DNA sequence: TGCCCCCCCTTCGGTGCTTTGCACCGAAGGGGGGG
């Protein structure tokens, strides 16, 4: 049926008119699919015949529903969508089963022909004009317009969800201890009533939906576990993902690897330890989706590791609001982190991973802090609170980081957990110059227009060096000059530069970088005992710096 | 009443900013608050055909246990028409910063007695989120002058002055400044006699519909140079770099006769004696750094900018300026929250006190340059916010080339 | 040959800097998943 809910007023964008796009050819199996849908949507009043005074059109097609023996009608409203007003979408996220409480009685219902039970603004219907082909050659076609929400229109999902929300609200208020998870036309209904009273409330919910035109076919009325919901399986005490099948291939195209990583990312919500760094490395610098990419040795290993993890059966548990949330993080290498969120040990609510490189130069402590921030946000979304953290970093390491890093940084309540590899600072610059250490005055200049430069140093022990550099930059020659001083110095060194840029990077104490040259500087910094790094202004005649700047020019 | 016609600035559209996640206790409060406002007609339930949105969250003061709804209308206020162009702005009184004590009162509720132009209401939409996205968001828009909107003090202008004019006659030497939803009221009365005419002011207001500031101890911290008996090459290098930067701010500061103390390729720890002409140069530079800079005046047509630096051990330096190197105010914020541990809390508190000082002194908040990663700030700042206003800010990572402000 | 949402990984183009490349950021392209 068609809901008697008031329609939602909708506009085209200012200046714009309607679509005018001739129809294309379809199979006979799909023409008879739609004529059966379309003379029958007309009898129930979902569409109406029109003709030549309405100048608009938009092409139409059908795909097979995932239930087989049923077809989904779709119109290619790409043109109308562009000239239709913007909407504020009210679907703000996706419910997750780790946010659910244990319930004594559970039911899953789905509304039938959801979109077609919601009417469309009277004044907007004429822009939904289309035509049914019937073998193209035999007849020009029959023109209709939508009286209800069409599948493929930009505004249909939001107008349905908002309509469903208004219809549900009387029932929610009248029944505050029945949880209704509402995603599109899919309703999860849990309660702590014995199944008798529960099914009374269920049939009363369905009858309330029916008065407002929303059927709930028995076909999609789940009454017993395991419930199929949002891609998962809900058992009474636990939940699982529906089975994940990864591609297996002799030869891999870029698109195959793209699909592989996406599935692994989906699996990572419950399968701990998933890694995709080396498989995704294969997608860089590629230029086509059909390009055959051979797997590197490292990608084969990573895929094999994931395949071992996935052959194991896993489950999540549900949320107990009387117990604390606990998040534990482990380091995996190459900027990869994996985490589990639980309340009782060895009983995961869910898992996840963090593996983004923010910045050209960073360190493990920064990335641990980012992983904490992602977990904190995800916990607010799912449970409305942040968890207590268990982290593989020691209090002294963190304390040394937030006193010598100049940016404000923080991490909540956390308990140190000894799960190597531990997160650590890989070097620390001295706060003061070092007695007995050699002093290097470093400098490098480059020619903006020529690409050619030089890096070099002068030394309080009389040492000097200049290396010529080609196809370089100003900032590179300054980094290179610091590279030389670290290369030719002993275990303890004092370095004076005039590049704020180079000071900025190194003083942040990075341990990884997208720059090979910065990576070289980092490996040298880690092998040293003590390093004091000092800045001076250039071209003000200051001893050491002036002499080296002479030598580089 | 009659609405006042309101416009966005030419060629600008309304705000389109996504709601961010909220805790359980903040969502419940917003649901409690907004259902009451809907019942009183102050807001209306809307749907997705309104394409605008503004984030909403909630704050609770340490002293005031009740939750306060806070709509982040920064985007909308930027796009709203000027009201100084239409002559309905609020003049700032110079005397407020002179007063012994200033108390801040939240009078945003008075706005809810005046309706908003029906054609402007759609720009005020906001969306309450759902825990675990159990439901779609719930959308409202205002029917009255919104709290946090810069047009509300301007439209309510004529009315607030008439509510306040008996108090203003009765008490000539107390000065009252409206800024957004806040009344900043200052006087010279005793530390606790001042508080009682606060309470009389509030009853007169409660008739129709924070903590005590103390400006005469908002001391400036100048640039100061180290004092030692002995100086290493590194000390002189750092001191020459510190004054070479400061010469962009001050006039006639010189390094020529400390620089050549370092002629030659010297070790960083070698102790160089001080010439008489280097003590000449230093003791004098101490004096230019002593007293403030000549030629620096506030311009109300230009923006205020604020820079902050973490210095450690709980302390935070800041500078407020409009043109670079012409500081209207230099300062040092110190915490005493207890444990010394939380950088984000200290910086959030520092921003509120610095912005409070600009309101008292100049009448508007500065645009902050914050020494913090964007996503570290956004993970935590609403936890510590206590003001009904929100300043504009941006995120910088400037390493300290020199420790200029210590 | 459709629509809306969330997630991750990669690429690209805009912005500001007392710059001449560099680092940051948001959008857009692919993938996963949901209805
Ligand atoms: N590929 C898809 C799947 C779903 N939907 C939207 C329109 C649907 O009406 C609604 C609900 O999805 P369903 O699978 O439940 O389809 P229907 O409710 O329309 O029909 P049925 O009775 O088979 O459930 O979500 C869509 O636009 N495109
Ligand atoms: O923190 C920046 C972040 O906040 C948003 C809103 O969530 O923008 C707000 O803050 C900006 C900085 O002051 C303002 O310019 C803007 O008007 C205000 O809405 C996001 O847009 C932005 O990513
Ligand atoms: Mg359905």
């Amino acid at each position: 049926p068609i809901s008697p809910i008031e329609t939602v007023p909708v506009k085209l964008k200012p200046g714009m008119d309607g679509p005018k796009v001739k129809q294309w050819p379809l199979t006979e199996e799909k023409i008879k699919a739609l004529v059966e849908i379309c003379t029958e949507m007309e009898k129930e009043g979902k569409i109406s015949k029109i003709g030549p005074e309405n100048p608009y059109n938009t092409p139409v097609f059908a795909i097979k529903k995932k239930d087989s023996t049923k077809w989904r009608k779709l119109v290619d409203f790409r043109e109308l969508n562009k000239r239709t007003q913007d909407f504020w979408e009210v679907q703000l996220g996706i419910p997750h089963p780790a946010g659910l409480k244990q319930k004594k009685s559970v039911t899953v219902l789905d509304v039938g022909d959801a979109f077609y039970s919601v009417p469309l603004d009277k004044d907007f219907r004429k822009y939904t004009a289309f035509t049914i082909p019937s073998i193209n050659n035999e007849t020009p076609g029959i023109r209709y317009q939508y009286n209800v929400l069409p599948m493929g229109w930009k505004g249909s999902p939001a107008i349905f969800q908002s309509s469903m929300t208004k219809i549900l609200e009387p029932f929610r208020k009248q029944n505050p201890d029945i949880v209704i998870y509402q995603y599109m036309d899919d309703l999860y209904v849990g309660s702590d009533l014995e199944i008798g009273q529960h099914r009374t409330k269920i049939e009363e919910l369905r009858q309330h939906l029916l008065r407002w035109g929303f059927t709930t076919p028995d076909k999609k009325h789940q009454k017993e576990p395991p419930f199929l919901w949002m891609g998962y399986e809900l058992h009474p005490d636990k939940w699982t993902v529906q089975p994940i099948v990864l591609p297996e291939k002799d030869s891999w195209t870029v698109n195959d690897i793209q699909k592989l990583v996406g599935k692994l990312n989906w699996a990572s919500q419950i399968y701990a330890g998933i890694k995709v760094r080396q498989l995704s490395k294969l997608l860089r610098g590629t230029k086509a989706l059909t390009e055959v990419v051979p797997l590197t040795e490292e990608a084969e290993l990573e895929l094999a590791e994931n395949r071992e993890i996935l052959k194991e059966p896993v489950h999540g548990v549900y949320y107990d609001p009387s117990k604390d949330l606990i998040a534990e993080i482990q380091k995996q290498g190459q900027g990869q982190w994996t985490y589990q969120i639980y309340q009782e040990p060895f009983k995961n609510l869910k898992t996840g991973k963090y593996a983004r490189m923010k910045g050209a130069h960073t360190n493990d402590v920064k990335q641990l802090t980012e992983a904490v921030q992602k977990i904190a946000t995800e916990s607010i979304v799912i449970w409305g609170k942040t968890p207590k953290f268990k982290l593989p970093i020691q209090k002294e390491t963190w304390e040394a980081w937030w006193t010598e890093y100049w940016q404000a940084t923080w991490i909540p309540e956390w308990e140190f957990v000894n799960t190597p590899p531990l997160v650590k600072l890989w070097y620390q610059l001295e706060k003061e110059p070092i007695i007995g250490a050699e002093t290097f005055y470093v400098d490098g200049a480059a020619n903006r227009e020529t690409k050619l430069g030089k890096a070099g140093y002068v030394t309080d022990r009389g040492r000097q060096k200049v290396v010529p550099l080609t196809d370089t930059t100003n900032q590179k020659t300054e980094l290179q000059a610091i590279h030389l001083a670290l290369q030719d110095s002993g275990l303890e060194v004092n370095i004076v530069t005039d590049s704020q840029y180079a000071l900025g990077i190194i003083q942040a104490q990075p341990d990884k970088s997208e720059s090979e040259l910065v990576s070289q500087i980092i490996e040298q910094l880690i092998k040293k005992e003590k390093v004091y790094l000092a800045w001076v202004p250039a071209h003000k005649g200051i001893g050491g710096n002036e002499q080296v700047d002479k030598l580089v020019s | 009443i009659e609405t006042v016609p309101v416009k966005l600035k030419p060629g600008m559209d309304g705000p389109k900013v996504k709601q961010w996640p909220l805790t359980e206790e903040k969502i419940k409060a917003l649901v409690e608050i907004c259902t009451e406002m809907e019942k009183e007609g102050k807001i209306s339930k809307i749907g997705p055909e309104n394409p605008y949105n503004t984030p909403v969250f909630a704050i609770k003061k340490k002293d005031s246990t009740k939750w306060r709804k806070l709509v982040d209308f920064r985007e909308l206020n930027k796009r709203t028409q000027d009201f100084w162009e239409v002559q309905l702005g609020i003049p700032h009184p110079a005397g407020l910063k002179q007063k012994k004590s200033v108390t801040v009162l939240d009078v945003g509720d008075a706005y809810f007695s005046v309706p908003l132009d029906k054609d402007f209401r759609k720009y005020t939409a906001f969306t309450i989120p759902s825990i675990n996205n159990e439901t779609p968001g719930i959308r409202y828009q205002y029917n009255v002058l919104p709290q946090g909107w810069k047009g509300s003090p301007a439209i309510f202008q004529s009315s607030m002055t008439k509510i306040l004019e008996p108090f203003r006659k009765q008490n000539p030497d107390i000065v009252i400044y409206q800024y957004m939803d806040d009344l900043y009221v200052g006087s010279d009365l005793e530390i606790g006699q001042h508080r009682t005419k606060i309470e009389e002011l509030r009853q007169h207001l409660l008739r129709w519909g924070g903590y005590e500031l103390h400006p005469d101890k908002w001391t400036v911290q100048p640039i100061v140079l180290p004092e030692k008996d002995s100086w290493t090459v590194n000390d002189i290098q750092k001191l020459v770099g510190k004054l070479n930067w400061a010469s962009q701010i001050y006039a006639g500061i010189k390094v020529r006769q400390l620089s050549k103390l370092l002629r030659g390729t010297k070790a960083l720890t070698e102790v160089v004696p001080l010439t008489e002409e280097a003590e000449l140069e230093l003791a004098e530079n101490r004096e230019i750094l002593k007293e403030p800079v000549h030629g620096v005046y506030y311009d109300p047509s230009k923006d205020l900018i604020a820079e902050i630096q973490k210095q450690g051990q709980g302390q935070w330096t800041y500078q407020i300026y409009q043109e670079p190197f012409k500081n209207l105010k230099t300062g040092k914020y110190a915490r005493m929250k207890g444990a010394h541990t939380n950088d984000v809390k200290q910086l959030t508190e520092a921003v509120q006190k610095i912005a409070t000082e600009s309101i008292v002194i100049w009448g508007k908040t500065p645009k902050f340059k914050l020494p913090i990663q964007k996503e570290t700030w956004e993970a935590w700042w609403t936890e510590y916010w206590q003001a009904t206003w929100i300043p504009e800010w941006e995120f910088v990572n400037t390493p300290p080339l020199v420790k200029l402000w210590y």
